[PDB]
RNA sequence: GAAACUGCGAAUGGCUCAUUAAAUCAGUUAUGGUUCCUUUGGUCGCUCGACUUGGAUAACUGUGGUAAUUCUAGAGCUAAU
RNA sequence: CGCACGCCCGGCGGCGACGACCCAUUCGAACGUCUGCCCUAUCAACUUUCGAUGGUAGUCGCCGUGCCUACCAUGGUGACCACGGGUGACGGGGAAUCAGGGUUCGAUUCCGGAGAGGGAGCCUGAGAAACGGCUACCACAUCCAAGGAAGGCAGCAGGCGC
């Protein structure tokens, strides 16, 4: 199911060819009181940039956005809305800044409109500097 | 990059209306009474009390 | 620029040096050393401006090039050498000993000590580190490495070193009800008793400190230096004992002393 | 020369950047080593901070580790088989990190034989006339045989490694960048990796 | 075309000018650092190699 | 103590504002993703295998070329952190 | 390498300078995070197989990354003004004016950036794409025994031109 590309997909930490007579999984708690989810501990994907089961460390900023598009692979576009205060007219103006964000295959069923918390880490790509730490499903979505 | 002040300041403000009979006739009495030599001698001191009155006001508005 | 800078313009120099505007263009760019450039006091500024032994740069050079000045029991013939917080300047021929500690305001005090007190200093630990063969290392605030420390000392404790041997005598552990001087921020030189440490995972931990007159002030944990157990200072404190009375009180004390003086 | 910077290319949106400064040194780029298989050739490069960086230009030996039973031996590289990145790097047989190379099986065979008291490689019927291998497989004292019989209990190698040993060329993956450090250190392919790579080269075979 | 000739054994040196084609003609189209017989330059230098 | 070999500095300072419109820059943070002369404090018989070796070059002596320059070729001798 | 000169039957130790892989420290630099800029719609669509947005594997780099290759995927931005254009635009601390709001200015001594006539390439070094360093090519230009040779004031003075 995995190992679709040319090179062999594996977790570089663990050794998988111990002489004997299921594969163990590398994972870590990421601090700041975030819960290492179950698809990370139990699942069978290979992701360099998964913040729980991969080589990337969360440090600096922690922000939240709402999911806009999910079309490019293992990555989403979130949209961060705020108000900017002009001082001449004692009023605000509605602005937005949509940023590219790495979504782990851990967070399996995520829909658009979900309130996604992200954490800053080392530059992953040209435009990607953040990584999804948790997802809150949009108000309801029970039915 | 010279080691100097450049910190100067004007000590007088000239009045907006240049030819008020009331103001000309007022200020000349003070010049003759106290033996000042020009109108700037009066404008200087009008500016010093204007600053004092302004700083007094700004404090007099403050939350007690 | 294309490399490290060597000049320091007199306006861009740290303010607590209290440098005038019309003397020169440049200020003494402190040589690299144990303390930071913004948190030091160069040997030239301390010697010529505070004590006023020297009159000019040539006289400071002449005073120090005779091997007369001795910063932390080691002779220094360098005019721009950064003498910082918790140092023992030992001018030998006059028989004086000075310790650089923050005045009640954001400046260094000319604080004379006794030769018995001028044989140790009070260093804060910055990191504890495991060596090349399980040899534990300390690194203190003044860039001073000590290997084989006490196995108890941890990353915000204060140690007391002997100045010749350069080894730990005692240590004050970072916890509530310990005297701390503030060595950064607006509260620069306030002496008070630690009240509460508030952990902030990711951010800087903020520590609430209480003064001797029930005055309470906070500062981030980076800018704290414990100098005593309970309420007991382990060194001599400057006149005022890091209180910072209000401008209203400081006005009253000044003019009342003037009235009584005459 | 070659600039290695972000400001020469378009923004997240697709607008054109105007370069606010000319090319800097620290934004450097040197040509690719494209290290080949021949007799040892290394050139030194003075890099930023005044450190040294070794360009392996030709390289035939490397420190490979058959790390199933923890046996690593310096071994002679012969040729490259498969490469995940690009396919022309196998034609022009260049070493790059994460290549698939054949290595001399003899140091690993020697060790296995001298350790476990069993033969490896050595097809059926072939006469062992030299008989110094005889002294390595026979003539043990009293309790040493208790040691070598509790040892050879778990001497069982897998079939897919036995096949390669019988031929005389093991498959290994280069784990050290040969262009940067001037080396060819790697590890022998085993189990799941070995099955995956044997299949990929047979799909390449056709 | 002058000849600044030196003698290492003693360690002396003299500038001897030549104004003939056929005397120097032997030197011509010979590379630098080629030990040549200097007999043709004069009756003085009989069986000299320079 | 001239010269000369060696080490270091010449990347700071000074001048101007032509470029440059999320660029520069300012406040806030990150390097757990790096490099660092110098300063300061550590390390510097932790390795199981000569009471001081080697051969050149400069200055200096000497002979030159060019209308020309902080240009330099050839010769004989002698140092090192 | 330098001042000291010692300690018992030929023996026989302090105090300094210089050097040196690594670690920390200092001075930094470099690359990222979040928010913020003047006028323009007679600029409404823009980007992309010669990288535009992602994925895997490398190459290069002091390191993180389309920085650059190979093979995949079809993305990324926009009426909340993208894309293009203008600027008599280096940015900020600040400056003049002001009841309160505000408008205009900021080349200019402090911090940051850029450049050395126009572009490009590199040597040495911890640090430079360095110009009071080198190598060409465009523009300009000095001395020529006619072969060759040496250039760079937006450093301080000063001269033409404007």
């Amino acid at each position: 199911d995995i190992q679709t590309e040319r090179a062999y997909q594996k977790q570089p930490t663990i050794f998988q060819n111990k002489k004997r007579v299921k594969l163990p999984r590398y994972y870590k708690n990421i601090g700041l009181g975030f819960k290492t989810p179950k698809e990370a501990i139990e699942g069978t994907y290979i992701d360099k940039k998964c913040p729980f089961t991969g080589n990337v460390s969360i440090r600096g900023r922690i922000l939240s956005g709402v999911v806009t598009k999910m079309k490019m692979q293992r990555t989403i576009v979130i949209r961060r809305d705020y108000l900017h205060y002009i001082r001449k007219y004692n009023r605000f103006e509605k602005r937005h800044k949509n940023m590219s964000v790495h979504l782990s295959p851990c967070f399996r069923d995520v829909q658009i409109g979900d309130i996604v918390t992200v954490g800053e880490c080392r530059p992953l790509s040209k435009t990607v500097r953040f990584n999804v730490l948790k997802v809150t499903k949009a108000a309801g979505t029970k039915k | 990059p010279v080691a100097r002040s450049w910190v100067c300041r004007k000590t007088y403000v000239t009045p907006r209306r240049p030819f008020e009979k009331s103001r000309l006739d007022q200020e000349l009495k003070l010049i003759g009474e106290y033996g000042l030599r020009n109108k700037r001698e009066v404008w200087r001191v009008k500016f010093t009390l204007a600053k004092i009155r302004k700083a007094a006001r700004e404090l007099l508005t403050l939350d007690e | 620029a294309r490399g490290p800078k060597k000049h320091l313009k007199r306006v861009a120099a740290p303010k607590h040096w209290m440098l005038d505007k019309l003397t020169g263009v440049f200020a003494p760019r402190p040589s690299t050393g144990p303390h930071k450039l913004r948190e030091c006091l160069p040997l030239i500024i301390f010697l010529r401006n505070k004590l006023k032994y020297a009159l000019t740069g040539d006289e400071v050079k002449k005073i120090c090039m005779q091997r007369f000045i001795k910063i932390d029991g080691k002779v220094r013939a360098d005019i721009t050498y950064p003498a910082g917080f918790m140092d023992v300047i030992s001018i030998d021929k006059t028989g004086e000993n000075f310790r650089l500690i923050y005045d009640t305001k954001g400046r260094f005090a000319v604080h004379r000590i006794t030769p018995e007190e001028a044989k140790y200093k009070l260093c804060k630990v910055r990191k504890i580190f495991v060596g090349t063969k399980g040899i534990p290392h300390l690194v203190t605030h003044d860039a001073r490495t000590i290997r084989y420390p006490d196995p108890l000392i941890k990353v915000n404790d204060t140690i007391q070193i002997d100045l010749e041997t350069g080894k730990i005598t005692d240590f004050i552990k970072f916890d509530t009800g310990n005297l701390c001087m503030v060595t950064g921020g607006a509260n620069l030189g306030r002496i008070g008793v630690i009240t509460n440490r508030e952990r902030h995972p990711g951010s800087f931990d903020v520590v609430h400190v209480k003064d001797a007159n029930g005055n309470s002030f906070a500062t981030r944990l980076s800018n704290i230096f414990v100098i005593g157990k309970g309420n007991k200072p382990w060194i001599s404190l400057p006149r005022g004992k890091g209180i910072r009375l209000t401008i209203a009180e400081e006005r009253d004390k000044r003019l009342a002393a003037k009235q009584s003086s005459g | 020369g070659i600039s290695r910077d972000n400001w020469h290319k378009r923004r997240k949106t697709g607008g054109k950047r105007k370069p606010y400064h000319k090319k800097r040194k620290y934004e450097l780029g040197r040509p690719a080593a494209n290290t080949k298989i021949g007799p040892r050739r290394i050139h030194t490069v003075r890099v930023r901070g005044g450190n040294k960086k070794y360009r392996a230009l030709r390289l035939d030996v490397g420190n490979f580790s058959w790390g199933s039973e923890c046996c690593t031996r310096k071994t002679r590289i012969i040729d490259v088989v498969y490469n995940a990145s690009n396919n022309e790097l196998v034609r022009t047989k260049t070493l790059v990190k994460n290549c698939i190379v054949l290595i001399d099986s003899t140091p690993y065979r020697q060790w296995y034989e001298s350790h476990y008291a069993l033969p490896l490689g050595r097809k059926k019927g072939a006469k062992l006339t030299p008989e110094e291998e005889e002294i390595l497989n026979k003539k043990r004292s009293k309790k040493i045989q208790k040691k070598y019989d509790e040892r050879k209990k778990n001497a069982k190698i897998s079939s897919l490694l036995e096949e390669q040993f019988q031929q005389g060329k093991l498959l290994a993956c280069i784990a050290s960048r040969p262009g940067q450090c001037g080396r060819a250190d790697g590890y022998v392919l085993e189990g799941k990796e070995l099955e995956f790579y044997l299949r990929k080269i047979k799909a390449r075979k056709g | 075309m002058k000849l600044n000739i030196s003698f290492p054994a003693t360690g002396c040196q003299k500038l001897i000018e030549v104004d003939d084609e056929r005397k120097l003609r032997t030197f011509y189209e010979k590379r630098m650092a080629t030990e040549v017989a200097a007999d043709a330059l004069g009756e003085e230098w009989k069986g000299y190699v320079v």
